């Protein structure tokens, strides 16, 4: 429920002897958090609110020239002067022409000229700064039970489900609980400071369309800008660059205004993660959390449950969710009230030996009506098998064919990682990981390697990454010496950091 | 004004799609293979620059891969 | 006169005999051509007029999207449609989504999604041919004679003075004379067609600015063009490359359009002439012509009359233009009538011997009231000298100090037609020529070495003419063989051609 | 609209400037300046790799040159 149909699903099993395990929750990711007694809950992290930006700068991407004017000084007789020269309005420019007898002169030379022109500005793209006191991570959790195939993306009530509940974690409230009526509490040790470094990204704002700029790209924009959150007639620092002052040949001076850079910025970001806003809140939808599941008072509900007598019935006959795991939707026909479904999946049905392990712990019927639908979840075993629903001689059973191998499980496993640590980088050691020597010395060695790695190279895009390593897998096959692993480990982390995008 | 620094040196790696992912692949290659076929002259240029700067085999194709990359960009 | 103040004037003297000589007009640049025993002239290629150009794309550098809508299909189903697909002028992107239960559909996988929107132009750049039988060049003559002050840029009326005329060189009519009366007509066999070349050129123009971009370049912008001079709603070949489609995660797909692309592309041409236009016409202000002037039929008006008596008075007390000739304006107080001025220039006054020359041919009063003012062109010596204007004892003097050297004159006479030869190339070896075995052969090894030259490097801009020109300088002062004056001089056409602009 | 491709190639020459003359000595430097100011690292791993291929001299100094600006424009 709410991340069976997701594309990018990841199965976190196993705990400190049912204590806790550490995840990462991602936008567009979910999780399915399966413990060894306690039931299966979807985890995913759905928006990123970040409130209360204050502006630093706001360029001005589109300009316009009123009147202009003009002096001439003959030569010899100093350099020209206009009264709307020292006010900051106005952009001059000073150039030296040719003046002679024709011109009205009365010495042969190069005079002087100045320009002023009024520089008044019609569009502007604010940056607003991020504090990391400021994002409100919402976390929307789903537990595996009582609930048919209306409940996965269906969002119209969740605090009266017992099955649905969000959580908003800040970090002035880190750690937060969420009630889930009969399985106990879920707890989130979240961590809502070490997310998207918050500390280096802007908040562009241009012309309804909002972005999330690295400051360093933003400061080094070269357009006119000034300081803040001027509302009316501002300063307008750097009005060169975008008036152009063109001399033909003689005593004239064109000034002319380059056009709108809107698209020429549009174009130069081509690196931003696009935002959106709701009023004075920006809410992205795309980072990652780093989140703990204090999972000892989540219980499994209806485990004292009593067995079904019969009557069971497939409806929205079985799928296949893009990982293997079968989503079964059955029909309980029956009055026996808050009962248990006996659900197992078998080779040759003589003896109803179980072989694939279930994805939603201890299903269960609480509807008792006749007919009450319900939605499980299996894992099946490679190869075909049966999915017997039922007990006696009225069970329902069907054929499943899991077509894949171990192999191609593991391959798949490790291409999915190997994607997580090219995406998340140092806090994919953090994924479900229950702490250990190795889950937390190898986050110490690849945090020295991601330091070292990001201020080294740190700066160059996807071709320029493609090119680099290429010139560095040719420098290792070549030139033998103890620095060859040096100059091809170079090359696998500029070919898999780029090029699994 | 001209010199509007490119983002994608600092481009923010996460699982969601970038401002423009689909136009940053087929760029660069289509800005050089542009450059090359409006000036084809230019490329035995980078040839016997190459095939006289470089000492091996092997440094002759890496220096006219360079300078075929520096042409087209102009630094 | 007409090109006595101008900083870019060239002295063309000496013809065949008395025959002709070649000169190439430039725009900014004038042309005194000075003769044996015929009145000193000079010319000056104002305007190039381009007349009835038609266009040949259009491109639209701002779009807007107007309704736009979906469609999905669930997994192994096919996939989508919209019935506004089939419309070409609508831009659209077949994506898969995945599709799960939640989501309304009965299998999980990847489902499709085509998104469809409205493309709309509202700006657009038209760029129209130029073919070379619209040229009109536009030449204004002037004669140095009876004229003063208020006749150098005094356009207000040439066709009834004598002195002024223009003439317009078309290559339908390329041969044209200017009828100066009582000097004769000038004859110009003019060169309209070899020209800028405009059988590469294009008349750009993007909201009132237009520019003359080339026709390579203008072949390449990847921008949604149309095929013509449709007003209407045109088809818009190559939409998409506006327009941009992004999916989030799930079954959802926004397109956005970039901004106006006004700005990049005015950043984008920086190495195109600004043209203007007044109505249907393109009168461009740079370019320049080949003209050859036969000279035959100027004859010196006044050459018979009587020598002045007494009373001059200098007025306007004379100047320095820019390269050592002298302007000086007399006022001739008597009745003689269509007298002689007897003006030359003398070291120590006592045996009077002639030192220079005399720009302006045979000066001569022609105004008989009491004060007749008139405008001289002297061209003094290396040193200090005396302006002697009159014959007795009533003969004003003036000392003048021509501040320079003949080394000098021969390093800036050097260094302006190397600028010359840097900006026209080939036709540099036509500007003072009157036929030869040198100036026709030299033109033959210079062509050659051009065409080479323009279809080898022909590509770079000015940095990086920089950089090749310090690379192949370094390859010449090391790799000692025969091919190092090749790498030598491949530096000096390297940086002379660009580092003197 | 991503690739507009430059007209400084195709530079008309004439007396007058062209369109944006002034501003067009500066253009690449600037580019390649703030680039070298914002990420220093790739100065030391581009002398590394210029040492590492340049068998002379006065071959590693222009391998580091051409990677020194081949990186700031990416092509």
């Amino acid at each position: 429920i709410r991340c069976i149909g997701v594309s990018n699903r990841d199965f976190v099993e196993g705990m400190s002897g049912g204590t806790w395990v550490d995840v990462v929750l991602e936008h567009g990711g979910c999780v399915t958090v399966m413990a060894q007694d306690k039931p299966t809950v979807d985890i995913e992290l759905v928006t990123t609110t970040v409130s209360n930006m204050a502006e630093v700068r706001s360029y001005c991407y589109e300009a316009s020239i009123s009147d202009m004017a003009s002096d001439s000084r003959c030569p010899t007789q100093g350099e020209a002067y206009l009264d709307k020269q020292s006010d900051t309005q106005y952009v001059c420019k000073r150039t030296l022409v040719d003046r002679g007898w024709g011109n009205g002169c009365g010495l042969f030379g190069k005079g002087s000229l100045v320009t002023c022109a009024k520089f008044a500005c019609s569009k502007k793209m604010t940056g607003k700064s991020i504090q990391p006191e400021n994002l409100e991570y919402r976390i929307m959790l789903s537990v595996h039970g009582s609930q048919h195939s209306g409940m996965i993306v269906n969002d119209t009530g969740y605090e009266t489900d017992e099955n649905r509940a969000k959580v908003e974690v800040t970090p002035n409230s880190p750690r937060a609980e969420a009630t889930l009526g009969g399985f106990g509490s879920l707890g989130l040790d979240c961590e809502p400071r070490t997310g998207l470094d918050f500390s280096d990204l802007y908040y562009l704002t241009m012309n309804n369309k909002h972005w999330l700029v690295h400051k360093e790209w933003f400061h080094d924009i070269p357009l006119p800008w000034h300081a803040g959150a001027d509302t009316g007639t501002p300063h307008w620092n750097n009005k060169e660059a975008l008036v152009e002052f063109k001399d033909a040949h003689a005593k004239r001076q064109t000034v002319v205004v380059l056009g709108s850079q809107e698209g020429a910025v549009h174009t130069a970001l081509a690196g931003a993660l696009e935002a959106e806003m709701d009023g004075a809140k920006g809410k992205l939808f795309s980072g990652h959390l780093k989140c703990r599941l204090k999972m000892d008072k989540l219980r499994l509900k209806g485990v004292s449950y009593s067995l079904c007598t019969a009557a069971f019935t497939f409806t929205k006959i079985p799928a296949e969710t893009l990982h293997g795991t079968v989503t079964v939707e059955v029909q309980y026909a029956g009055t026996d009230g808050p009962c248990k479904i006996p659900v197992q999946m078998a080779v040759d049905m003589q003896t109803l030996t179980p072989v694939g392990r279930l994805i939603t712990a201890n299903p269960v019927i609480t509807e008792s009506t006749e007919n009450s639908k319900m939605m499980l979840e299996l894992d099946p075993p490679f190869g075909d098998s049966y999915i017997v629903i039922g007990v006696g001689d009225k069970k329902i059973t069907h054929h499943w064919h899991r077509s894949g191998s171990t192999i191609g499980k593991a391959f798949e496993a490790t291409v999915r990682g190997a994607k997580r640590m090219a995406v998340l980088g140092d806090t994919a050691w953090d994924f479900g990981s229950v702490g250990g020597v190795f889950n937390s010395l190898g986050k110490g060695i690849h945090q020295i390697f991601g330091a070292a790695f990001k201020s080294l190279f740190g700066g160059m895009s996807w071709f320029s990454q493609i090119l680099i390593g290429t010139l560095l897998v040719w420098l290792g096959l070549n030139t033998k010496n103890g620095s060859i692993s040096l100059t091809c480990l170079a090359l696998g982390g500029v070919m898999i950091f780029l090029s699994t995008a | 004004a001209v010199t509007l620094p490119s983002h994608s040196t600092r481009k923010l790696q996460t699982r969601s799609q970038t401002w423009l992912e689909s136009r940053e692949y087929t760029k660069h290659l289509i800005k050089v293979e542009n450059w090359i076929f409006r000036n084809p002259g230019f490329t035995l240029v980078a040839v016997a620059i190459a095939w006289l700067l470089g000492s091996s085999t092997s440094q002759k194709v890496i220096y006219l891969v360079m300078i075929l990359l520096i042409a087209p960009a102009y630094s």
